[PDB]
């Protein structure tokens, strides 16, 4: 869940 | 320590029919407000699900108070990411007249009458970002410990580049229910145009709108 | 003018299944609501229809703050103007243990461990009340003008009762977008147990759901 | 409209 916002947030 | 030269880098940093124009803007501005929010002091080193939380609970109020920030040179209107304006008259025409005029008379006019700064406007972002209130937090303390020194840092701001102005803190924040009630009527909106299913939504506005 | 001590004394005059008792309280309240805004400096100096918009426009919000600080040394509950005790476990059996943790979380927690007197709820109360964004008014610079003169008071009487409390007026002030939201999700619910027909809803209360 | 709001303010 909230797949896009995990790898975005990954830095 | 919660430096405002840092909120206003963070800022500065990420500066470049109707509803589906406004929509596009909004999922380009989602992948902004993460790199934003990364900039923002201590953000970075809370937990990733937190992160997530934070962001999910806030992203609508964020991205309205920016815009609504950045029309405030623009008449009966406002200045969208993708670098159309959009008027009052053609937003009415698309059927969100009332919640448009909301944003253009409880923000950008009263963010124009009191010439609000963009550092007191990343201040206000980031009390909104650090939400002790946001649910499944895994350790609110730590949220509201990081509220309470940008506040501090907020208030310092106003009273020495503002001395002649003793409410002006005080103004900022009451512009905060404001931003809350309005953001919640945008979502209700964005459900609806989800629902219907005729107006296009990209991916990471689609996600946003996901059950938790 | 607007003294402090003048909202103190509009709070001390007013001071006295599961979903329809609180229904029935907050009808009852509703009457208390309009005798206490008269109470207030200059508020019964604004225009009749002036008076109407400002109470249709907060009462939610007004009534919430009022039985959240009067539940402030009850353990997981809310105390009724009826008298009534409502635990969360019952809230939650009736269908509405989510917004009662809400309410729980936000607010009433939060004035209780910072002690929130009841001179600073009263005027948090004033700043509700006097609300220029409401929707109609015919003058809401006056409304505007009002809000700031008690804002102003609160932070000084803040100031000299609480000087080792920098941040308390700041505090006071963000836990309005938390009322906010709270009080429009309570309206939502309130406008169901009407569509419902299944629940007891008294007159004044009944009105306040009516349409502008 | 707003009946019994107007009858109470009244004072
Ligand atoms: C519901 C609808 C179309 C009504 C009118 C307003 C302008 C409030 C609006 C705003 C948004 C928006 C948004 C719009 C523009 C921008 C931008 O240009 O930066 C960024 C975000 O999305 C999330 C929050 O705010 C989405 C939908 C709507
Ligand atoms: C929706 C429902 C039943 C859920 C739970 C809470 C306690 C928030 C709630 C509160 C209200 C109330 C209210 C309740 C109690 C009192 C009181 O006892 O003073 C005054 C007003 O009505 C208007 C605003 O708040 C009405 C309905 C609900």
């Amino acid at each position: 869940k909230h797949k896009i916002l995990h790898r975005l947030l990954q830095d | 320590d919660m430096p405002v030269e840092r909120i206003l880098e963070a800022e500065l940093a990420v500066e470049p029919d109707p509803v589906t124009n406004i929509c596009q803007a909004a999922d380009k501005q989602l992948f902004t407000l993460v790199e934003w929010a990364k900039r923002i002091p201590h953000f970075s080193e809370l937990p990733l699900d937190d992160q997530v939380i934070l962001l999910r609970a806030g992203w609508n109020e964020l991205l309205i108070a920016s815009f609504s920030h950045r029309s405030i040179a623009v008449k009966d209107g406002i200045l969208l990411a993708t670098g159309l304006h959009v008027h009052r008259n053609s937003a009415h025409s698309a059927g969100v007249g009332a919640i448009f005029d909301r944003v253009l008379t409880e923000l950008v006019s009263k963010m124009r009458d009191m010439q609000m700064d963009k550092t007191e406007l990343g201040c206000l972002r980031a009390i909104v970002l650090f939400n002790p209130d946001s649910k499944g937090l895994s350790n609110p303390a730590e949220v509201e410990a990081l509220r309470e020194k940008v506040y501090a840092s907020l208030e310092a701001y106003c009273k020495h580049k503002y001395p002649e102005q003793p409410g002006r803190f005080a103004k900022l924040l009451l512009r905060l229910p404001a931003l809350r009630s309005i953001g919640l009527k945008c979502l209700e909106h964005l459900f609806f145009f989800k629902l219907i299913g005729d107006t296009p939504i990209d991916t990471f506005l689609m996600e946003m709108l996901e059950a938790p």
